Parts: C-alpha cells; structure tokens; sequence
C-alpha cells in the first residue's frame, strides 16, 4: 500500500 | 563540493510498483520489495539479478536487512511480516499480529529484534528467533509510516500520518519524547544517533536534534505531498541528504548548507525509495507503477 496516495 | 552521480544500471523485473530498495550491510547486494508480492536480490555493483523471494499473499511496502546481511524482513498488505534466509530464500518465520497492512520494518543492530509499523496505528516489537510479538505499542492514531532503531538499539523512532514523530524506549516500549502537524511520512535516525531526519507531506525534510527537541536544518525543493518516500544520509563521500520526489527526480542536498547539489533524472514515475551504499558512493532509486524499475547511480564523491 506504499504505492497508493492515501486520502 | 558537489557529487557527480551518473546512471550506471537500470534493474527491470518487478511487475508492479517497487516500494523499497535497501543495500545489504556488507555492500554486496541490493534488496527490492514491490507491490507484485515479491522481493528481488541484485548485485550492488553490477545490477546482476540474483534471485526472487516469494511467499507473501499481497504486496510488500518495505524490506530490511539484518546486521550480518544474512536475513531480510518484509512488511506486507497481507498483515504479516516474513523473516527470510537470504541464502536459501526460505521463509523462516511469519510474524502475525497486526490487524491491517504492515507498512514499515527494521532490525535492531543486534538483529535479535524487529520493529514494525502498520495501518492499524500500532508499532510492534518482535523476537527474531521465535517470531513472537514481544510488545504492541499504541503508538499513533493513524497509519505508521516509518520505524527505525538507533545505533545502540535502545531507541525506536516512529512517524505517522497523525502528524507525530515519537521516540520509544525499546526495552520498556514506553514513550520518551513526542516531537501545523502535517502528516509525517518518513523518519530515521542519523548514523551517529544524534539526529532524526523527518519527511512531512508539505514538501519538506527536517533534521532534528533528538535530545534538544529542536530543528537544525530543513531541506526543500522537491515534491512530497502524497507518498511515503524514503530519505537518507549519504556519508561515504560528501555529507549529503538524499530523497526521492514526486516530480520523478532524486534530490541530493548538502547536509550543512541545505543547498541542492544534484537532481538525478531518468525515472518516469514517483521515486518512492532511495538508498545509499554503505562503503561506495552509489545510490539506488526505485519508482512506482508507471516505471517499476530500480536505477543504480555512481559518483566520484
């Protein structure tokens, strides 16, 4: 999940 | 005064975003983790592919080496960490306990303990030999972006999307210090354990005096608002700060003067991870889904 922009 | 990093090798083979690259302490290898669920081992000096290590059921956000370069630990979205024998590629232990994605991990210098951070907002401390969870810390109120031991192992620094950087006593698991409150997306101790380098999602890196609780240096010019990008101290030649960036560049700053001294161009997506080789002036960088490669860059200084 480091590859995703967390919002 | 300034380095002259130039691209020497591009390492292809992951099939999704690469999340983390790390050099082994003995300098021989680069380990990479990816969202493709795989760990890959590469020769640090020639980029030669060595092996693929498999077993996680979902992607991996971080990988870390033991002190003696013989083990790896990986943090996955499958809610586990895995301890690997690098020589055989075999999974030695699966660390179960987190209730959400495991995002970050590290051995202590003794390499008898692993520290982990998760989307479940906790930091866990694990026994390497048995795989058991020794301690669960209610460390933060949002996902834990980074965990790191200091050079004698007595401290852990953690960071989180909750805006906090905290320092923990390893032996007792109790908080020693808490440092606008933008999300803190990365943290690590300096080599000498006197400082902490912290990235925040406002395009800023800061060098903190741990004991003093004060900010000594700030590094800007790059882009970092969205992703948890690794940052490094480079010490083999000139004393630099190195970080990836969301404009697809690797940035290198003069640690003391805070000036940008180089920007490395070639990646075609966010540079999510950089690492500095322990003895040679070599940087490894890795990028997300539109790129999926690792690059090895070398400098004279």
């Amino acid at each position: 999940c480091r590859k995703r922009n967390r919002s | 005064v300034k380095p002259n990093y130039a691209l020497k090798f591009t390492l292809a083979g992951h099939t999704k975003a690469v999340s983390s690259v790390k050099f082994s302490p003995n300098g021989e290898w680069l380990a990479s983790s990816s969202a493709d669920k795989l760990i890959k081992i590469w020769g640090a000096y020639d980029g030669k592919f060595e092996k693929t290590i498999s077993g996680h059921k979902l992607g991996i956000s971080d990988v870390a080496w033991s002190s003696d370069s013989n083990l790896l630990v990986s943090a996955s979205d499958d809610k586990t960490l895995k301890i690997w024998d690098v020589s055989s590629g075999k999974c030695l232990k699966t660390l179960k306990g987190h209730s959400n994605y495991v995002f970050c991990c590290n051995f202590n210098p003794q390499s008898n303990l692993i520290v982990s951070g998760s989307f479940d907002e906790s930091v866990r401390i694990w026994d390497v030999k048995t795989g058991k969870c020794l301690k669960t810390l209610p460390a933060h109120s949002d996902p834990v972006s980074a965990v790191h031991f200091n050079r004698d192992g007595s401290l852990i620094v953690s960071s989180s999307y909750d805006g906090l950087c905290r320092i923990w006593d390893t032996a007792s698991g109790q908080c020693l210090k808490t440092l606008d409150n933008p999300p803190v997306s990365f943290v690590k101790f300096s080599p000498n354990g006197k400082y902490i380098l912290a990235a925040t999602l406002d395009n800023t890196l800061k060098l903190w005096d741990y004991s003093k609780g004060k900010c000594l240096k700030t590094y800007t010019g790059h882009k970092n608002e969205k992703y948890c990008i690794f940052a490094n101290f480079s010490v083999t030649g000139g004393k630099w700060i190195v970080s990836g960036s969301e404009d697809n560049l690797v940035y290198i700053w003069n640690l003391q003067t805070k000036e940008i001294v180089q920007k490395l161009q070639g990646h075609t997506d966010v540079v999510i991870s950089t690492a500095c080789h322990p003895t040679e002036n070599i940087i490894a960088s890795a990028a997300l889904e539109n790129d999926k490669t690792i690059k090895l860059w070398k400098s004279d200084c």
